[PDB]
């Protein structure tokens, strides 16, 4: 499903992500936007047998099991094909137990990148919320 | 320290041990199973043509029944004569002949033995010796009678015929239901926690029968004067219990068509139960035909297996009527349901009283027909031929202590 | 078109009523000219039309339940069904033909519980006011043998 | 034979007393049905007329049942007609009791008061001139009440319940049923073992503290007493967690005794452990098989904060208990581990070959007890 | 609205976690002030409050499972959960209340495989962080008799 | 996408087809290259490769299918299965592996019902072609032991 | 009259009684399992490291067998020598020592009772009398035989050697095919419907492989022969599709030899059937009732292509076999089949009276010879 930026606001809200762990609602759609752009099926080889899975481009190595990827650890205890679908519940209870691990969102590469102390609340104006 | 001790010559007390002592089951086992009786096996109609068996049992002894192409239904032991294996594994099928699995040898369908694998041995090494001869080796062979279609086996040579072994009464009782030929219309098996015996008197107790039916009209249900007997053979073994209208005297349910019934038989008779020792009912509840087959399973359990009928020149609409009033009947009957549970309520009821009796005074000492129902003279009746089969009449020593006097006359 | 979850939710409910002992809501499961039939895979195979149970309509239905309150004698005891989910062989928005696998205990009010039946149900199905409502259904027992008696409908 | 006893002495048991079914009747004839008193059930389960349980004295069915008088009655569940069960509920209220089969009509004593079709029906049948009902009914029972517990016996000869308990175990149960108790919830055990195993074990002072592992995975004086007759016994104690308010508790007996469990032969028990009450009730089903019925108690005036800590302190007992959880197991691992050896005997020293009472319970003297008035009820005794 | 399939999948995951005697994770499908009571129909019907089990905290299920691990003595043996649908009383997005029927299979380490238990989880779910939680769990057994002792929770 | 709603589906299809003697149908439910074994849970733990039944071919499940019907001597009897819900443990946009737990009665033609075996299905699905298949099943049996033989495979 | 009375000194006849009457069967426990026969155990690859035990039973008797230190294996009653307890409740593990769960008394591995809880009294008080001494009290030790990594018990001290026990015949046919390290690939129960009689009568039972078979006579008489050794109680037999790869072997036996099945009394089977080896353990339950334990087997060197060849060939054999599933049943239909005929006997005259050795199949020589030996055990000769 390609996600409408303020379509994956509301959806992200709803799954109480607004301040979960410090991080406004802007940080999680803009986090979605260059990961996966709004996407639920992207998916991202890496070059160390893992692979990044859905809207957050969650990694098969420490958070989902793909059945592929050695060393598996699957902490968020799921099928990186649950991170695969349309509704967003899976990728959200998995990034709420990555968020916190310690480390908050710069598990999130392109969060750190292209979000992280922006004007990450432009993510989420001309939204009903 | 006998459980098994009659009190007198008399049937109006039963040893509670009879129930429960396994060494006097065993003693069943080769005394009336496999002794002067008739154990009922299946219908003819039920292995009509040549090859058709079925298996079942005679007591504990597993039995082949089988038509051959004379027309003929034969029976015999399912025990291969070589190593005891059973011989036929179906609870029915069609065949040539028997063979036992275990090493191939063969039976025609009387239970000869034609056939013994390697009986000659290979390349000269092996088989059997000279002095074997297969005509000397084969399951016990039984003795056949069909009355009305119902197919009954002995182990005896010396069991009296069918038609004495029933009497007269009993075999004009089976003819006016088994009038005409008969259609299978279900089969279903009840195991009863109880020993087989609870069962059988249970089929032969009146007093139970017509508290029941005197209940039922409580619900109003029919509402038209009824009269009832018991009939008990000269052997005890065999019983009919009837209720019975007078054709031609004057004077709840949300679905009254499970009670809605038609005439079909040229007299009054409601309800017939009937029983042949030691374990087949054939009944009659208004247009509900069956027959039942009782079998001992364990000291504590028994079978009941239903052969539910119709009549072949039934009517949709008659077949229907049968369909409904099949609800008064089998393990979830309207009237029958309780027979399941009662001989297992007696079971345990008697846990503690192996060394006590049963109190059985109901219409006296008799064990002859009678009218009415208030009585248990079909259930002493069952006692009576028990004993003479079980060699439990007052033998010897006890004879001799009543009788060791002069009296004045 | 009527789906495996409307008739699982279905199933479910029903289930539910017969092993509470709420036996007065049992026949609403059914239509007025409904039928019901407890037999075996040997009758059923045979084509044997008889039943342990055997009800051509809801009344007969519902005077069962009655006589199972107000005449019938037998030691207490409850079931639990254990269903599979259903198959459905054809239908349409209204009707459906559909097999459902089950099992049921029966536990004595002494303890003792046992599987007591097994097998599926044959089921015709139909929509009354919006709602899935049995026409038919044969309870199709994998076993011959019944324990002791059978008092409560499967 | 396996069941030879090899002294006069009890500190070695023939193993085959444990599978023995000829010796197993015996039990039935000259324990349970001889001069003992039979746990039935709480005066509090049957407080009004017609309150009846259906229970059991070893294999024999029993109905016991509160009548007008106030007073409580026993008799066999047995009609005496053709043997069926009377009373086929676990419980109820009834005037009185009729068995199914034939309609025999009990009252509450056991007395056949009503015979179906007694004079015939029409004028036909029924029992002849010479039956009177007065002459057949169930086996009565003794009934004998103490501290809200019902006993029952099928003998004349058994002493009174005081002089069958003594004074010990009778001021030791009164310690603890001193005021009105209420049923908090049932369970039964089927335990794959002879009734005796369990028994023992309940008499095990030696294992209270090594099988169980609980108060030592995670100093207080103890002792055991034995009656004159060998048969009760009392075990007594007087002075980690992430919820320590599962041992919170609080005082409510004079003396400082927090574990007291207590046995009445052949298959009665009565514990306190802290605030957890428990009543006991051993049945034997089979040679290798028997049954544990569990009736928790509050008192009937507990406030909710007490009756919450009974509720709690209850995951120490019964089938999943803390520490009883293992009691439902070591009967089998005995009943298995002699599977080989029917011809060998259990070895009973620790403490003697005392049959008395003990200060600490590092002994198996109620053990040994157990055995005493087991081998005097069975006429198994040997001379000195 | 929390419906029929989330809280099969939940009931999954407990049974997975009690019969793979992962037993540490046991108490983390519960609040904090949760309730959990193993009881029968008896005590049920006639308002009796004991449980064979009785929690009404998540660090007594905790304990519980420590001392299984450290403290008791029983002969191995695992379970096999077999579920049925839950049917929902009330509740909405967050909260609901449901009955589940069960049936537990106990296999021994030596092969014998009985029916244990069986019966009815009577639920109260909340929601933690976007996942179902039980508030509440009464396992109500059909039968009042527990063959030898229970060591796993149902 | 492969999910649990498919896979439910595909489950109980599969024990139909078992369960009504359609034995011929079974190896349908496979890959022509797929690994179906039936073994307990001390083997898998140990990791010991042996299965009472064993193929890594179609064909193989097909020729066991034919000895069944030609060949081998047992006496009758029938399956009923009785399935829990599939629980997905790993998957991409592609494949899936998940375990479904199973209880299977077995019921002799002479009447008795008895707990045959239970455990899970370790299971490797794919879709070829819109048909979702078993690239592999492992029937991880709860118990060791097997009660007289097991002719119909589970 | 007696249901057990033999009508001969000849085997020929076999009363149907000696497979129902209980007090028999615990003659058999007294005079078979705990008598002057080799019970087996396991195989000592089984337990490999000090401290590794397995439980078993040998008869009803329930049995410890453990490596110790000195890479000796031992065995004993699994029975505590204080009021019976089982000591080991688990099926394997590893220990230094036993404990009863009970009164947490203490065993060394070789069943040697080393601690008793509280011996001594807590403070002043109960404990042992003086005169108990832990020395003169332990659970019966068992005599261990090993042979080619087979570890038998015995109760007895005058039952022979293994070696002499097994006799020459069977010592050379069990090396044949333990020649080389063995690996456990699977272990699978069968609980069979029988008398264990009947089970070990049918793996002696050279007449029936063909006959019960359609796998033995459809896709393979031959070259073959069976051995009885000296007291009648072992045998030997021995014989020379969408995916055919079932039936596809590698030759790995010096002889021709693709069939070879070997009994030893009361319960041992080693079997080889093309590439498929495999150990039974035959225990008595009940009168009605035995246990089949399998073990099946590769040899530690097989390559991924011969260990492949021995899981496809597994199909042969064990609960589901090809071959074996029939083994199951045939005892059951026996055990039925003579429900009426306890005082009835069965007929074993296939190649005469004899107990010896044979060049053919078409025999019960094995049979007999079980019976033989039997009796001789038992005390019903002549
Ligand atoms: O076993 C039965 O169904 C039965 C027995 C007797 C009578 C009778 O005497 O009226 C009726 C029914
Ligand atoms: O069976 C029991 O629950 C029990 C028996 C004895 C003791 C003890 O001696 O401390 C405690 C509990
Ligand atoms: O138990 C077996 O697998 C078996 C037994 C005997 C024979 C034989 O003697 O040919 C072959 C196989
Ligand atoms: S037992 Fe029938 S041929 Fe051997
Ligand atoms: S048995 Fe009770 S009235 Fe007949
Ligand atoms: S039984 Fe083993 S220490 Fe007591
Ligand atoms: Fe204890
Ligand atoms: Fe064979």
């Amino acid at each position: 499903k390609v996600f409408g930026r303020c379509e994956l606001a509301a959806a992200m809200k709803r799954h109480g992500l607004d301040n979960y762990r410090g991080y406004s609602l802007g940080n999680w759609v803009c986090a979605a936007k260059f990961e996966s752009n709004f996407n639920t099926q992207a998916t991202n080889r890496n070059t160390d047998g893992s692979t990044d899975y859905g809207i957050l481009q969650i990694n098969s190595r420490w958070w989902c099991n793909d059945g592929r990827t050695p060393g598996s650890r699957n902490l968020c205890n799921i099928p990186c094909s649950a991170l695969l679908s349309s509704d967003i519940t899976a990728s959200v209870n998995c990034a709420k137990k990555i968020v916190s691990d310690g480390n908050g969102m710069n598990a999130w590469v392109a969060w750190r990148n292209r979000c992280k102390g922006t004007d990450v609340q432009a993510w989420i104006r001309g939204c009903r919320l | 320290e006998s459980i098994i001790q009659w009190h007198g010559a008399t049937n109006t007390r039963v040893p509670f041990g009879i129930y429960t002592d396994t060494a006097n089951a065993d003693q069943e086992q080769q005394r009336i199973y496999r002794g002067e009786v008739w154990n009922y096996l299946c219908l003819e109609s039920e292995i009509p043509g040549a090859g058709d068996f079925r298996t079942t049992f005679a007591g504990e002894t597993p039995i082949v029944v089988v038509r051959d192409a004379d027309q003929e239904i034969y029976a015999f032991e399912n025990r291969c004569a070589h190593r005891g294996a059973l011989i036929a594994l179906e609870k029915s099928g069609r065949t040539d002949s028997f063979q036992c699995v275990y090493h191939a040898w063969s039976y025609n369908r009387q239970g000869d033995l034609t056939g013994v694998a390697f009986e000659k041995g290979v390349k000269g090494q092996g088989g059997m010796p000279a002095s074997f001869c297969k005509e000397e080796h084969g399951p016990r062979k039984l003795r056949v009678a069909v009355f009305c279609g119902l197919v009954f086996g002995s182990f005896s040579e010396d069991v009296p015929s069918i038609e004495d072994y029933l009497g007269p009464e009993i075999c004009e009782r089976i003819e006016r239901v088994l009038h005409k030929p008969v259609e299978v219309i279900g089969r279903f098996t009840q195991k009863l926690p109880n020993n087989w015996k609870l069962y059988f008197e249970n089929v032969k107790d009146s007093y139970h029968a017509s508290l029941l039916h005197m209940f039922f009209t409580t619900f109003e249900l029919n509402r038209l004067s009824q009269k009832g007997g018991v009939i008990v053979d000269e052997s005890g073994g065999h019983h009919v219990s009837y209720s019975m209208i007078d054709r031609g005297a004057k004077d709840r349910l949300k679905d009254p068509s499970l009670l809605e019934g038609f005439e079909e038989f040229e007299d009054g008779v409601t309800l017939q139960i009937l029983s042949v020792f030691p374990g087949f009912v054939l009944q009659q509840i208004q247009n509900s035909i069956a027959v039942r087959q009782l079998l001992p399973k364990s000291i504590s359990s028994s079978e009941l297996n239903w052969t539910y009928l119709g009549y072949a020149d039934d009517s949709a609409e008659q077949r229907k009527v049968r369909l409904k009033q099949a609800n008064l009947i089998g393990p979830a009957g309207f009237i029958s349901m309780e027979d399941g549970a009662v001989g297992g309520f007696v079971q345990r009821g008697i846990a503690g009283a192996a060394n006590l009796d049963a109190v059985i005074e109901m219409g006296g000492d008799h064990e002859g027909s009678s009218e009415g129902r208030a009585t248990e003279t079909s259930v002493r009746g069952f006692w009576k031929a028990y004993r003479k089969h079980m060699g439990q009449e007052m033998q010897a020593e006890n004879l001799y202590f009543q009788g060791h006097h002069h009296h004045h006359h | 078109m009527i789906n495996e979850i409307q008739i699982a939710a279905f199933n479910a409910a029903y289930a539910k009523t017969v092993d509470s002992d709420a036996m007065e809501q049992w026949p609403t499961f059914f239509t007025k000219d409904c039928h019901y039939r407890v037999t075996n895979v040997d009758n059923h195979a045979e084509g044997l039309a008889a039943g342990i149970v055997w009800a051509d309509s809801q009344d007969m239905l519902t005077d069962r339940i009655s006589a199972l309150r107000e005449a019938n004698i037998y030691e207490r005891h409850r079931y639990r069904h254990i269903l599979g989910l259903p198959s459905i062989q054809s239908g349409d928005a209204t009707q459906a033909s559909a097999s459902t696998p089950f099992m049921v205990l029966r536990i004595m009010h002494t303890g003792e519980t046992e599987v007591f039946a097994s097998g599926e149900y044959l089921d015709k199905f139909t929509t009354i006011d919006g709602k899935l409502r049995l026409q038919e259904r044969i309870a199709v027992c994998d076993s011959t043998v019944t324990d002791t008696l059978m008092a409560l409908p499967l």
